[PDB]
């Protein structure tokens, strides 16, 4: 009846932006970073990633409600430092150790199967 | 400021499943590897069923159901096809679906079972996964049949379970909490862990405060729709890929606001 | 024009008329059953 | 073709005065026309009237009285006047010589571009722009554009 | 009625299991050694043949009503 259609998770609409920065006003340089159709499967990750900055002040995430498929990263940096950069620095780190994982199962695979 | 170096160590491989072990990553990492298993990788299954006719005591949404749980071959294929709702094609191609065809009356006093064997592909790698018995999904008393069509798409396991490539997939870290993030409050009683290294006289290891979560321990069993390994490739290409988009989305919005 | 029913306890089909008395011809069996729809179904797996 | 309206009500006859200004004596055994309220017409003078507007003819055979306009029609309008006598005081002028003073609908379709796409429904609503699809599948009626269906 | 075909919990595909779990059964095996003979080490895999009633042999027992 009131059943929320299965691609409501991962497909976004016209009109939905992927992901929406506002600019925080309460202390400065800090963002929210609103994600639109993702969950704790990528925030989660950005997070982590995050805290490993030594120039993120606060790095974290939270889902509103889960039966809305949306979450809001919060990001303060030090200042001189963008946290916009820190975000699009943790997702160029995040695809760097992923495919550098990706080789190395690929040569773990190639090990295993042949000896 | 960067991202550790992760390295990986296979204890076992099999056509079942998968045993390895993630060293150097962080926790939300590891977790969401698993995460990515259960759901982001996509396989091939039956979405579209159309009975023709169906005179079996089970009604025409109980054989569409069971219909969509059968795990199908899809190790090569799966990237290969478009997702169905992106292809510009007349709402079914051989480029998003495979399709299959059920054709099954019972002419004999034995009761006669539609097993998985009796779905019929045009694609030869796109096939039921059943040494192991076939997958029944019907029984058929004399006189009755039942004839369909059954168009198989690309999916993942956010969108359906009937998508989920992966048995089992047992995570674990720190099998001695040294770490103590659970909290045991009889240690004795508790068995250890296949990855303890323990002697049997201590319980569990000291706490070290300045630790961290890592060496995760990884049991991927595939259903059989991939191979253990494919779902380990396709789960990293495809979180790799949900990060790309991302920042190219991130790139788009920056852009925007410069 | 007519409407095919399967006869209940007989399992053969027949014609039927409007304003016709429900009986089989094989035993006059009073319950029919209308026959599956000719029209497409489909459903989705899920 | 021609639309009346009653000036006497009989025993076994109505007297109906139509838009020829015709009056006639038919049985009442004439059907009832759903009255448009909020219909529109132009005056000689192009201006906007309705029902309920005092009118006056400045041409015709009736050119000089003033009437309440109580019924519209395409090209013609009844006027009421309770100090002429005749008919109960209707009467009717053409509006041209006054002064103010789906198919779609239950066929089985099938959802060709989109998230739904390859369901196949039955339309029970449908516009200009979009209709809405009973699907087969699910519990749940969902509209679609009609871009986005192609029937059977 | 009929034998799911993905474990509930797991999605171990189960359903290829039941007539050679009854085959094991019928050449005097436990239940429990039956279950582990078919490969099912997750107890959440071992309910769904061990408490399955195979109820659609029952109702193949009517004549069907279309023929
Ligand atoms: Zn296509
Ligand atoms: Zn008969
Ligand atoms: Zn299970």
């Amino acid at each position: 009846m009131n059943a929320p259609p299965a691609f409501e998770s991962f497909l976004l609409f016209e009109g939905e932006k992927k992901i929406t920065i506002n600019k925080d006003t309460k202390v400065p340089n800090a963002c929210l970073f609103t994600i639109n159709k993702e969950d704790h499967t990528l925030g989660n990750i950005i997070k982590s990633q995050l805290l490993k900055d030594p120039q993120v002040l606060f790095a974290g995430y939270k889902v509103p409600h889960p039966l809305e498929h949306k979450i809001i990263i919060r990001v303060q940096t030090t200042p001189d430092y963008s946290p916009q950069e820190a975000f699009t620095n943790a997702i160029t780190d995040l695809i760097s150790e992923l495919s550098l994982l990706e080789e190395r199962f690929r040569v773990a695979i190639k090990d295993k199967q042949e000896g | 400021p960067y991202a550790n170096q992760p390295t990986v160590r296979i204890t076992e491989l099999t056509d079942e499943n998968v045993k390895f072990i993630i060293e150097n990553t962080d926790l939300a990492v590891a977790n969401s590897i698993r995460r990515v298993f259960i759901a982001e990788v996509p396989i091939i299954a039956i979405d579209w069923v159309q009975i023709d006719a169906n005179s079996s005591v089970l009604h025409d949404e109980f054989i569409a159901h069971r219909l969509g749980l059968i795990p199908l071959t899809s190790d090569d294929i799966v990237d290969k096809l478009q997702y169905s709702r992106d292809c510009t094609c007349e709402e079914f191609c051989p480029e998003c679906s495979v399709e299959f065809t059920l054709d099954v009356r019972c002419n004999e006093d034995q009761t006669r079972h539609v097993t998985s064997r009796d779905l019929i592909s045009n694609s030869p790698r796109v096939i039921p996964v059943t040494e192991q018995d076939d997958i029944l999904i019907v029984k058929l008393r004399k006189g009755q049949e039942l004839r369909l069509r059954a168009y198989a798409k690309k999916g993942f396991g956010k969108e359906h379970a009937k998508w989920n490539p992966t048995a089992g997939v047992a995570f674990e870290y720190d099998p001695d909490n040294a770490l103590r993030h659970t909290v045991y409050p009889k240690p004795e009683e508790w068995p250890k862990s296949e990855y303890s290294e323990l002697d049997e006289d201590e319980s569990q290891a000291p706490y070290d405060p300045n630790g961290k979560p890592e060496r995760f321990y990884y049991n991927v069993e595939s259903c059989g729709s991939l191979r253990p390994e494919t779902i380990v490739l396709s789960a990293l290409s495809g979180l790799k890929k949900k990060l790309s988009d991302l920042q190219t989305q991130l790139s788009h919005e920056i852009q925007s606001d410069v | 024009q007519p409407m095919i029913y399967i006869c209940g306890e007989c399992h053969t089909e027949n014609e039927i008329k409007s304003r016709d008395p429900i009986r089989c011809r094989e035993c006059g069996y009073r319950i029919m059953y209308k026959k599956r729809t000719k029209r497409l179904v489909v459903f989705d797996a899920r | 073709q021609t639309v009346g309206v009653i000036v006497r009500l009989e025993r076994e006859t109505f007297q109906v005065l139509n838009m020829y200004g015709k009056v006639v004596t038919v049985r009442h055994q004439v059907t009832r026309k759903k009255d448009n309220r909020f219909a529109v017409a132009l005056d000689s003078e192009q201006n906007n009237i309705h029902v309920k507007d005092i009118v006056k003819v400045i041409d015709g055979p009736h050119s000089g009285r003033e009437g309440e306009i109580r019924h519209l029609f395409r090209s013609f309008a009844f006027l009421h006047c309770k100090k002429l006598v005749e008919n109960g005081g209707m009467f009717v002028c053409k509006t041209r010589h006054l002064v103010l003073a789906n198919e779609l609908i239950g066929q089985t379709v099938r959802i060709s571009q989109g998230p739904y796409k390859g369901y196949i429904g039955v339309v029970k609503d449908a516009t200009e722009s979009t209709a809405r699809v009973e699907l087969h599948s699910t519990c749940q009626t969902i509209s679609v554009d009609r871009q986005r269906l192609t029937t059977v | 009625m009929i034998i799911p075909v993905r474990c509930f919990t797991c999605g171990k595909i189960v359903g290829n299991k039941w007539e050679a779990y009854l085959g094991l059964l019928q050449a005097e095996y436990t239940e429990g050694d039956a279950l582990d003979a078919l490969g099912l080490k997750r107890y959440c895999c071992r309910r769904m043949l061990l408490a399955h009633v195979d109820l659609i042999e029952k109702l193949l027992n009517y004549a069907p009503l279309e023929k």
